[PDB]
């Protein structure tokens, strides 16, 4: 069967993974101890996708949890679903990265890179037909950006044919969490822009907005944001886990979504998102879901899609569906928003439908869009990068870890090319 | 996240230490006798295989008076007797004595303990150093330790909390010599220093707190909360944990500019607490006002280069972003051009604890700010002015020279200090 | 099915709407919670006209409630029928208009205009065949006159083909509620005179008179006046909601009623209105209703129709009826009141009959008249306008919001043209 | 509708404030200790996250005597201690002191509180300012606040309640200087001012009320009802709500003419209430009689330019129109020609409450009128006559000059005042 191995690096990656496996395990009816207590036989039909079956019906997820400091991973052990992961997969270091890409990529993480590969290889061999790898991390952090890219380069060299998805949290436009994010992001993107096949850019600012207005949640915590990220993460892999009328695995999404190899940065979305107050007043039908997913107010990226054009779009539905409604609504969006798609691609929507809905919902959809508006995100990071690097604001920390200043300009130049390439295709033949 | 080692040197540092360790014990619930009537108190404590926890600290002084109080105090059982290192004769407020003559005799004894403390650590984040910028032992001996620690523990975090001389209040006549000399010997070795002035904290105790009779038991007790906020991430779990080394990576753009100032909110009396909501914006806006910062230098007179808001307690991440966003749009609050991103957020779940008999009210929500502002240059300049005003006539140089120090060292110290002032000028201007 | 979306702006509009939806929901047998508990199957036959059906039989009215200050809308939430409207349709601002047209049209309301359009567009898309929009507001207020006209201009630019009705409360001749009404009314009319297809002028003075003598109500409150306004509002749309022998939708009324595009200001009326004391002594037959509707004492506008002539008249009956009686009575009014109709229109009455009567009545009728006497109303407002503007009585408030004095004279000149046009057609060919 | 901020300055304003806030608490049911033993009291109160509501007010005075009473009074727990700002030395009835010398020292402290109060408001309708037109602090410091508030909060409503000097009664010798000087500095900044005279209210207490021994606890208590009627629309629901900004849009035709006078009906004792119906016409007709207005100037001597009848209680809109219609047809009552429409009706459902121990009877129906009448020009003229009568000989100019004020300011003040008198003449005549 098709199989995936999950990698989570850093505080952001590990905490997202913890919520992600809570959602995945709940759908397949897995007890926190690892036992199976589901009701439908269709859950075990593809449980091999994520879980290795151990003796006694104890299903063990094949996830590799990496963090240069024990702190974050220690809480995962004591969490509600801590006792499901294999103890040996917790590859934790001691000296945590100081939020600098250099330390997590060259000095400290380089010592732990070999240990992680040992765990991953065992998982890859445990599979019968491995499809691809998944990485959850943040581009603004040290370990995630550093260790994540170091892992990506190494595994790519060892699994060139397979796929690797990257659910990466991206720095927010207005409010930042770390001072030196521009250096980490620019360097990290320089690695992802050539080593990963698809990326799912997410930013906390957009997720905060969704909770504030789209969900009317007064006190949102990371226990809430990570659920939306997990929900989108589960949607992308639903076809692998469950049957449907029109399926789409990870490879199918990548081929349709990526026109050119370097333009593989996407922006996800989810529907339906309704507050309990407004739940009663809204009808749950395909037409309603289509409007929300294409609404700029629901995108999980700060960049407003209306400021640019769509190269490719993918909507993965779940639950009982009507194919005619799906096609009609996609036809409406294609025509109504005439100028939001590049003409040189006659049709931009790749659809997929799964029979099983998520959790208690009777219907859901996950949105993926390869908009050119994301060029704005890279534009801002480069502007911030040049603002600091112009006079070496924080460069002595990176140079002291073995990095050379020539690398920063190479990353800057490579990043500038990506924006130029994006701008080129925003033009039209006529 | 593993051990951070605390070195308390001088009367100021030691008296701050007992306030800090009194705070540490209450947070983790360790009684005053060292017994633990769960997995995170190992950063600052060592389990003595018997249910008795020993603080991971080295208390050093050149006079038995201050450490004698601890030996006879309530926390006598807490500390390892060998850690409480004491000298015979004080440094007499002389930097040369604390560094060359009497400092050299006891330096080895301190390093012997530090090495033994370090060996029992699976991971050593760095060192905390509590000292007074002005004084004999607190400024002369710390320079020795900084030099000794650097050679043995290169590239390990060396945080220090320094009592910077107050612009107006002073308790010694030769502080400008002592303060400038120590700055010269710690600029290259120290990673970053958290600066606090006694006059600034006195002002807070009168205005924010309603205490009309504050004492050093109040300043040190309040100063202890600053260190607790800084090290809470190591000792507790929460969204956006901030390790020890993230401070030097975020708050120090240039190697020679590593003197963030301290600020803490809320600071309110019990009676005045009933009339305030103390929401995230309420406490957050206080940190950026001149009336609450713990260094008398006016922040509005300069520009910021980095800030780390160490939120704590029942706080929501969304409110943190909204409150921070409001700050950045203020025209009065200015951030240097070459640093588009200045804030380093950090959130922790454990609320601040209440010290019985203290002057601070019970708050379910608190914030601590560490900010690197160019306005601190107004503090170095006054120290520089107070130095050459005396050195031109050789006000007290004979005492320092006789203790095995050369006159040329005075000239070098000011020259290095002069460049530091120039550096803040260079970083504070952009095209 | 034919569908309408309701817009209510300001204190006057919102409070009228609240009573309007109480009447509409009661006729269709809708529980205050939104559930349907009616007895006749004919109520749901056209419930799509006003209500969007949600899951569980909970019918949600597609009304957009706009007010620049939360106050008035807050009471609607706590009202008897507050829990029927969709929460998201409550587009409320914070800084209420200071009873000046400028603030509600240029400075404050202009910031909220975009938000309102988002809600309206979703409703318009929810319809299968949208017919037109309805606006309830007051011409003397700030938000209603300001925001209402700003909405009308915007939606007209976006829905030129569709219809827009405006049930506008007009300043009373003798007693006013606001000092600066003349400025607001003149400016507001300048927008309505060219952007709306039909208007239903109502004044509190006439409604007070109806309660005083025609209904013998000792203590009339706005809980009473808004019912009469709602009753007329329901009558105009009865044919859409229910069948009949001779139907007349909103478009049919406008085409018949409006001879010339700028003369689209009407004056409504209702029958039967009888006090409980006089209810026993009066027979309920078509002849009795016809006399009352054409009685000047029953018109909902201060202007006395006898002072002018009728260009077109429309009487929409409801309940079991006799077509012969309707035609005979209309023939009597046509001949008896020979001089009350302009000759150059050979026949002025457009009739419509609906099978279902309103509430507990067995028979009812709604009167609509495009009299030239309404020129008197515009004449008074212009006279008051020139009295103040002659020396800039309150002009500094309007000029401080971005308005220019040239706009006031343009509105004055445009208003003067309307009176001149009305006077022209009051003449006869011979 | 959201917060309106009340600033009480001077002995007159503060003593009025405690009467007003005593009234506010009873209406919403907030006990004297700040506890709320539902959704509309947020306009004037802030919920302190604990069930304790703090008034949204800033009490400022240059003498501790008046604010000291509040601190020790029954409402000590109610007010935020930091809001009760107090000076050291009074203004000594000197405008120059209250504005230049002693006012400048404490102005910043007030603005610091106002900004913090403003930040916690989702919506800020405007400011209420209670002060005495004649007096040192109440007239000199308010001018400072008006200038300071205007720059920070341009185009936000700034309502003020002023104790205009009585035509015949006076309690200070230099009121004409103080009153004219403050008028000059507030005419451009203030939006509109509600004028009340102590002599006028004294007359009402004797004739309408049966109190033969009235005190300032009676005038202020009665004056408090005026503010309650004005702000009831914000705090309660009812047909024809009148927001705060509708007053300046309706009652101020020209920028410099914004001095409406106050009137309130009914004002009857408990015993005299039994013999009166107190219907809508009965109370309404009283508002337009000279015997009930709270400024001693005779309205019949001039013409009206705008009126706002703030009806309250069990009132019917039809009766309001009928009663208003009757007023407009009176020949004795004259409305200026260029304003065909003068009335601004406003109706509210919440009846006025009864203050225990008060001299006012329980009425289920009340009306409050704010009217902008040219007859008030007869009050400015007497002030102008009383000014030059002293300034010609320099009666007291030396006191004002010595406090950092120039003699030329006196000339400018009267010249601006002279134009204001001319303006009322121009508006009062039509072809
Ligand atoms: N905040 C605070 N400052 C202190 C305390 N004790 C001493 N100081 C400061 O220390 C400064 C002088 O240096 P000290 O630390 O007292 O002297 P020392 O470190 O013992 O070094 P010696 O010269 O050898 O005595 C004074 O100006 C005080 O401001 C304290 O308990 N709290
Ligand atoms: N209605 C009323 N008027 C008062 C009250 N208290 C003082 N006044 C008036 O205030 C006038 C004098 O100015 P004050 O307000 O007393 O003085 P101030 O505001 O404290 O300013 P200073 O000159 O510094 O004292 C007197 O003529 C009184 O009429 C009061 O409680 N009620
Ligand atoms: N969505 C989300 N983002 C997080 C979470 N925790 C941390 N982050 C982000 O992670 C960034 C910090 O980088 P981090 O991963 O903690 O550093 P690292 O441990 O060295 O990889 C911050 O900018 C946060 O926005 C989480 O639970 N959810
Ligand atoms: N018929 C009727 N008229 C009303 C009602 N409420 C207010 N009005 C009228 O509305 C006018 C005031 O304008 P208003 O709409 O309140 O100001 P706005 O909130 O800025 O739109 C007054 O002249 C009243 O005659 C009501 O319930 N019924
Ligand atoms: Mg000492
Ligand atoms: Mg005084």
């Amino acid at each position: 069967m098709r199989e995936i191995v999950h990698l989570q690096a850093g505080q952001c990656g590990n905490q997202i993974g913890a919520k992600f496996w809570e959602v995945i395990s709940d759908e397949h009816g897995i007890d926190p101890t690892g036992t199976y207590h589901g009701d439908s036989d269709l859950q075990l039909e593809r449980i091999n996708v994520y879980y290795n079956e151990a003796t006694g019906g104890k299903y063990v997820p094949r996830a590799v949890l990496v963090d240069l400091e024990p702190g974050t991973m220690d809480s995962v052990r004591s969490g509600p679903f801590g006792q499901i992961f294999r103890p040996d997969n917790f590859v934790f270091g001691q000296s945590g990265a100081g939020n600098n890409w250099a330390k997590g990529h060259y000095t400290e993480g380089a010592e732990l890179v070999d240990s992680v590969l040992d765990v991953v290889r065992k998982e890859a061999e445990s599979c019968d037909c491995l499809q691809g790898f998944q990485l959850t991390h943040s581009l603004g952090g040290g370990t995630g950006s550093g260790m994540g890219t170091l892992l990506i380069s190494k595994i790519r060299e060892e699994y060139p044919d397979r796929i690797m998805n990257t659910f990466s949290v991206v720095p927010s436009p207005k409010v930042s969490d770390t001072v030196v994010e521009p250096y980490n992001a620019t360097l990290s993107v320089h690695q992802l822009v050539e080593n990963t096949d698809e990326t799912y850019c997410i930013d906390n600012e957009a997720l905060y907005d969704i909770c504030f207005r789209t969900l009317k949640l007064t006190t949102p915590t990371y226990g809430d944001l990570n659920h939306l990220v997990s929900a989108t993460m589960s949607g992308v892999t639903t076809c692998l886990r469950f049957p449907g009328q029109l399926n789409a695995d990870l490879r199918k999404l990548a081929v349709n979504m990526v026109p050119f190899p370097r333009l593989h940065f996407f922006m996800p979305g989810f529907a339906p998102l309704t507050s309990r107050g407004s739940q009663q007043y809204r009808a749950l039908t395909v037409p309603e879901l289509t409007q929300q997913m294409f609404d700029a107010k629901n995108m999980m990226a700060a960049c407003d899609p209306r400021h640019g054009r769509y190269l490719t779009v993918a909507a993965v539905f779940r639950g009982r569906m009507s194919m005619k409604e799906v096609d009609e609504q996609m036809l409406n969006v294609q025509n109504k928003n005439s100028s939001y798609f590049v003409e040189w691609i006659p049709n931009n929507v790749k659809t997929a439908v799964c029979d099983i809905p998520p959790r208690g919902l009777k219907m859901s959809a996950t949105f993926i869009g390869n908009s050119t508006a994301i060029q704005e995100l890279f534009k801002r990071i480069s502007e911030q990068f040049t603002a600091m690097f112009r006079r070496k604001a924080f460069l002595h920390w990176y140079t002291g870890e073995g990095m050379d200043e020539m690398e920063f300009t190479e990353a800057e130049s490579n990043m500038n090319d990506l924006v130029s390439e994006y701008q080129q295709y925003q033009d039209a033949t006529a | 996240m593993r051990e951070c080692l605390s070195i308390h040197i001088g009367q100021a540092g030691v008296q701050m230490g007992n306030a800090c360790w009194e705070l540490y014990c209450l947070e983790h619930g360790i009684q005053r006798d060292g017994i633990v009537s769960d997995s995170s108190f190992g950063t600052f404590f060592s389990e003595t295989g018997s249910g008795k926890h020993v603080p991971r600290a080295v208390f050093v002084d050149l006079e038995q008076t201050v450490i004698g109080e601890v030996r006879t105090g309530p926390y006598r059982s807490l500390f390892h007797p060998e850690q409480l290192i004491t000298g015979k004769e004080d440094a007499a407020n002389n930097y040369a004595r604390g560094h060359y003559t009497i400092g050299k005799e006891i330096v080895d004894t301190v390093m012997d303990r530090v090495r033994k403390m370090a060996d029992q650590c699976s991971g050593l984040q760095g060192f905390l150093i509590f000292h007074s910028f002005g004084g004999g032992t607190g400024s002369g001996f710390t320079s020795l330790l900084m030099e000794r620690l650097s050679v043995d523990y290169g590239k390990k975090s060396k945080l220090e909390f320094s009592v910077y001389p107050a612009p107006q209040i002073s308790t010694a006549v030769v502080e400008p010599y002592n303060s400038i000399l120590t700055t010269h010997t710690t600029l290259e070795h120290s990673d970053c220093a958290f600066m606090v002035d006694n006059e600034a904290i006195y002002d807070i105790c009168n205005r924010n707190l309603d205490i009309e009779r504050p004492t050093y038991t109040n300043l040190n007790r309040l100063i202890g909360q600053i260190v607790s906020s800084i090290t809470a991430s190591l000792r507790f779990d929460g969204a956006l944990n901030v390790d020890l080394t993230e401070f030097q990576t975020n708050l120090v753009p240039y190697p020679r500019i590593h003197f963030p100032l301290v600020t803490y909110s809320p600071i309110i009396s019990a009676e005045k607490a009933y009339h305030e909501q103390l929401s995230v914006p309420e406490i957050t806006n206080a940190c950026f006002e001149y009336s609450n910062q713990m260094v008398k230098c006016d922040p509005r007179r300069g520009k910021y280069m980095a800030c780390c808001l160490l939120y704590r307690g029942d706080v929501v991440p969304k409110d943190v972003n909204a409150a921070i966003a409001a700050i950045k749009t203020r025209r009065t609050i200015q951030f240097v051009d070459w640093c588009p991103t200045g804030f380093k957020v950090g959130i922790n779940y454990q609320p601040p604890t209440v010290v019985p008999g203290g002057d601070l009210a019970k708050v379910q929500r608190a914030v601590c700010m560490l900010s690197n502002t160019t306005a601190i240059a107004e503090a170095w300049a006054r120290l520089d002015h107070k130095f050459d005003l005396m050195y031109s006539k050789r006000a007290f140089v004979h005492w320092y020279v006789g203790e095995g120090m050369e006159e040329g060292e005075f000239s070098e110290a000011r020259e290095d200090m002069a460049a530091l002032e120039k550096d803040y000028e260079e970083v504070g201007t952009e095209s």
